[PDB]
């Protein structure tokens, strides 16, 4: 409902945890499990890639279409850009739908 | 061949390959007949204005222009070059004359 494709099997999810790393157990024995570890974090950098495949616009409308274009009016901020402070901002939101095929 | 077989076939279409892209256009003409066949010299009438003073010949003859785009070119077919392309030259044409029907 919200959008999108259903998939039956989606691309399945990643997880991903730091191992905990014990911090100076004492030295006589103790059942009880650790309520101490060292405080770390971990980082480093992801790479998705997806394959799209298209459907080629073939039509025969004689006018022009509808396209999606940036208003050419100046402005403070353009759209789609960073900010003074570096805030990447998103105007408005783009719907899918310009191209016209006959019902 | 003959009056019954028809020469040519209507061709109007723009396919767009990859790098290049075909366009055709086909088009209706009809020829009248100028100066009731025969060459004239025109030139400007008594004078005007020493600028517009010219000297010519007017033929009987009569000819096919196409120099414009949007003979080739449909808006849309205009706006798919335009807007998804740095740049483009021509390459090669075709011309061809067809179904020629005289009458008195």
């Amino acid at each position: 409902l919200m959008g999108g494709f259903g998939l039956k099997h989606p691309p399945p999810q990643i997880l991903i945890k730091n191992t905990p790393v014990p911090a100076n157990p004492s030295t006589t024995f103790s059942a009880a499990k650790f309520a101490s570890f060292i405080t770390q974090y971990s980082t480093g950098q992801v790479s998705v890639e997806i394959e799209w495949e298209l459907q080629k616009e073939n039509s025969k409308r004689w006018n022009p279409e509808i396209q999606y274009t940036s208003n050419y009016n100046k402005s403070v901020n353009v759209d789609f850009t960073v900010d003074t402070n570096g805030v990447y901002s998103e105007p408005r939101p783009i719907g899918t739908r310009y191209l016209t095929r006959n019902l | 061949d003959g009056v019954g077989n028809s020469s040519g076939n209507w061709h109007c279409d723009s396919t767009w390959m990859g790098d290049r892209v075909i366009t055709t256009s086909t088009r209706t003409w009809a020829l009248p007949t100028y100066n009731n066949h025969l060459y004239k010299q025109i030139s400007s009438q008594s004078g005007a204005s020493n600028d517009n003073h010219y000297f010519g010949y007017s033929t009987p003859w009569g000819y096919f222009d196409f120099n414009r785009f949007h003979c080739h070119f449909s808006p849309r077919d205009w706006q798919r070059l335009i807007n998804n392309n740095w740049g483009f030259r021509p390459k090669r044409l075709s011309f061809k004359l067809f179904n020629i029907q005289v009458k008195e």
